[PDB]
């Protein structure tokens, strides 16, 4: 419905999909479709340096997890807007939900993903 | 030796994450199995010591007990390995997603090599 | 007695003590708001490096009209992460700026535990 | 106007660090000298302010009160801005090195430019 | 009741604990040794990521001797930079591993608050 | 006298010498002399991104300093040997100094960085 909410469910989907032992996302030409080109250039520098930064996965913010539980229980609430910037929390997994904020900007037509937040403290 | 037995005893003594010791881990399951393995420090040397313990290269799909040794990804300069238990890698953690144990490793994509007891 | 609460009181609170010549994260009072870890980490990270990214952590600008501002403290109803409360707070009469404010109960008090802008992370 | 007033106070009311808001220090520092300045939220953006209270582009070895303002370097997307005391410059805090407010720019060297006023 | 002497007693209790089906940073026992926000810090990042560069924390090794090394810690005189102790430990009889004990002065006790590998920064 | 110290020394003597707001140590080709080939690479990558660790200089550990003082007040302590590295303690200032330690290595004839570490705890 070309909402916030569907460009992120639509993200994951897609993402935990194509995240295992054979490929992963941000290797991806796909990915520019969903994650702002400069948001890209800079994880991918990240990841093949020092790695994801604080060593988990910037998208899940886990290391580990079981790839159908999460793609059958991916949870959107509504979308925060902060201005032209959409704040979507998004909650992963059937038991102990992980929980993260998805920041997405209007690109033309399209909602583009510039950043992804965790709820850890102050790092 | 038994490779069942070896990859049934990882199974058992996992910890809930990572701890930094996939090598002993998977090296105190194979000696469950039967086999002491000549020991190295970082998991991704630890080819020769298997080859040279009876295991021999495996190529396909996994079978219970077949030990994995990757090469490093960055931001874990050691490589991984781990002992497949059936339907999951077992490291020192139980590996829900596969035999890579995280987004560094499925992103750069290291080498690795699977080995089987005959 | 909400996050929400929490978030203006202590904004209100921090701009006010914009004319002090005591930078607000100096002073004790600031841990009725911000969570006793976040308020070590964030002394000592601006005493080695100054503030992430160069800019005030609290406001996210590196100046504004601390009048407009105070004047115009918007905080929308808190989204709650788990046991995180996530609060959207705007600050200015004109082109605001947009902040989330995270913050956690501990005992009967919600306290901060992070600020973050909305910038793209490049 | 009296530049040397403002250098005086940016001086006198500086942070032991960086707090974040060297565009402010130096904004209430101008103020002092007879100027308010139009606001603007990053230091990068502070040169048309400049220009408009009556300030021009200044090349050469520094005078007290000559502002300068320097576009971004990595991890400091805003910029930075400061006030020359006639041996240091002053922003937020006093600057003992130069007028790059730290590594991130000596490392980068982003450009920027020197007002005067008259 | 020195630095030297809280950094072979803490390993050796801790490659002890090697047996144990707990790892020893989830007993409560570390805290007479390291220092209670480095505890804290380890024990949230173990729990998230693994510990840094996917090897033990405090032995820097993904496995080794057991016996040999519980055998072979030496330590050196602590160096002090500031108040900050710097302790070189080495385990083993072959091949030492070696890495950098950082501990200070909370009450009466030295307590860990990093320790360091010696490998090259790339 | 081809000693670690004597190289730690010589090597932020020449450092402080060649930071300023013209030029920055890590941008002279004369690094690759005094630190480890992969050390330099890295930490450019990281200068040029995300920016310096942990936000301060990485081999000074500090945002700011007296180039004039430091200069004049680099005092270094024996080096201890960690096998084939040697740790060397540096002291920068005249009051309330700053404390690095700094790992060199043997490569050919030369004593090379190939780390340096503050005295913060476990971040």
């Amino acid at each position: 419905q070309n909402s916030p909410e569907a460009a992120a469910i639509s993200f994951y989907t897609w993402f935990i999909q194509h995240d295992s032992d054979q490929t992963y996302p941000l290797s991806e030409p796909d990915i520019e479709r969903y994650v702002a080109t400069d948001t890209v250039g800079r994880l991918r520098n990240d990841y093949a340096h020092a790695g994801p930064p604080n060593g988990v996965d910037y998208f899940l913010k886990v290391q580990d997890y079981d790839s159908r539980d999460w793609l059958a229980h991916i949870q959107v609430q509504r979308a925060l807007m902060l201005g032209d910037v959409a704040v979507v929390p998004v909650s992963f997994g059937s038991q102990d939900p992980v929980h993260v904020l998805v920041f997405l900007k209007r690109v033309d037509a399209t909602w583009k993903i510039i950043k992804i937040d965790d709820t850890w403290e102050y790092r | 030796y038994k490779g069942i037995s070896a990859a049934n005893y990882a199974a058992s003594n996992i910890e809930p994450n990572s701890v930094g010791r996939c090598a002993e881990y998977v090296r105190k399951a194979i000696e469950w199995g039967g086999i002491s393995l000549q020991r190295t420090r970082s998991a991704k040397d630890y080819g020769p010591s298997l080859l040279a313990a009876g295991f021999h290269e495996a190529i396909g799909s996994p079978m219970k007990g077949d030990v994995i040794v990757i090469q490093p990804a960055p931001g874990h300069p050691h490589g991984h390995m781990a002992i497949y238990d059936g339907s999951h890698w077992i490291s020192d953690f139980k590996q829900l997603h596969g035999f890579y144990p995280g987004p560094a490793y499925r992103s750069a994509k290291p080498a690795y090599k699977t080995y089987r007891y005959h």
